[PDB]
């Protein structure tokens, strides 16, 4: 099974450094994290306004970290500004959800958001995500045995970022080219890594689909939240994602 | 639109 070429090790370094530099709290997240109190994010009688309020306050930095991740990839910097915007809108919630899912802790049954806020399945559900909370937690549980490292997480992020089917893109072929560069480097890294999980590469590709489904469904939850919540309750960066 | 994203991307 082929291992990375020299050019692919160079890409692996670049992508991994970009992720590590932009992942909240880095290696100290578990020390930093504060458990959101249990009285926040309980089921109403719709949206628990206090949990919602907490989540809206941390969305802007989470999106901003994804922006910063992308800007550290020369391939992404080569794209026209309008393609950069469309790719960012498309992948932000996917990447943040991956970043939360890899911070699932079975001992507390929480994900950690923004490197500091540990939340339960119910809190994230009732704060606005609905079934998407379950999707992300499930994902997190299923990733525990995958033992993904920084590199593997970063490569999953780059694959999501370089998605040539986002609507309105101009550089569709160039963006597929970049994706396939990432995919090949990733498969070759996975081959080198020898995880003790059968059919690991096709299984990872199913996790990418799961993240794409999460991303799509955040839009759905936004529309549902806008029934109870005026748009001005959402931070303007989050509003831009969905316009 | 996309004003703020465009700012964050560009600078
Ligand atoms: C899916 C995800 N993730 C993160 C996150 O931090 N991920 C991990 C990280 O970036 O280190 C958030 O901070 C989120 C905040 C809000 C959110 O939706 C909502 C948006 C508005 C209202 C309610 C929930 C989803 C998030």
């Amino acid at each position: 099974k082929p291992e990375p070429t020299d050019e692919e090790w160079e890409l692996i370094k670049t992508v991994t450094e970009a992720h590590v530099a932009t992942n909240a709290q880095g290696s100290h997240w578990k020390q930093k994290r504060k458990f959101l109190p249990e009285d926040i994010g309980q089921a109403p009688i719709k949206v628990d306004l206090e949990a919602f309020s907490h989540f809206t306050k941390i969305i802007t930095p989470a999106i901003t970290r994804v922006v910063d991740f992308a800007k550290k990839l020369p391939m992404f910097c080569e794209l026209p500004c309008e393609d950069q915007i469309i790719l960012l809108k498309g992948c932000c919630m996917e990447i943040m959800s991956l970043r939360a899912a890899v911070r699932y802790d079975p001992e507390s049954e929480t994900l950690t958001l923004n490197g500091e806020m540990a939340v339960t399945r119910g809190q994230l559900k009732n704060g606005g995500l609905g079934v998407v909370s379950d999707a992300i937690f499930d994902l997190g549980m299923s990733l525990s045995s995958f033992n993904l490292d920084d590199t593997e997480v970063a490569l999953l992020q780059a694959v999501l970022l370089m998605s040539s089917d986002r609507p309105g893109l101009a550089c569709v072929e160039r963006i597929e080219k970049y994706q396939d560069s990432f995919l090949l480097a990733f498969e070759h890294y996975i081959n080198y890594r020898k995880h003790h999980v059968t059919h690991f590469w096709p299984k990872l590709l199913m996790k990418v689909t799961d993240l794409r489904m999460i991303g799509a469904c955040h839009a759905s939850r936004f529309l549902h939240m806008k029934v109870e919540c005026p748009t001005e309750l959402f931070p303007p960066l989050f509003l831009e994602v969905f316009e | 639109e996309n004003a703020l994203l465009r700012y964050l991307l560009d600078k």
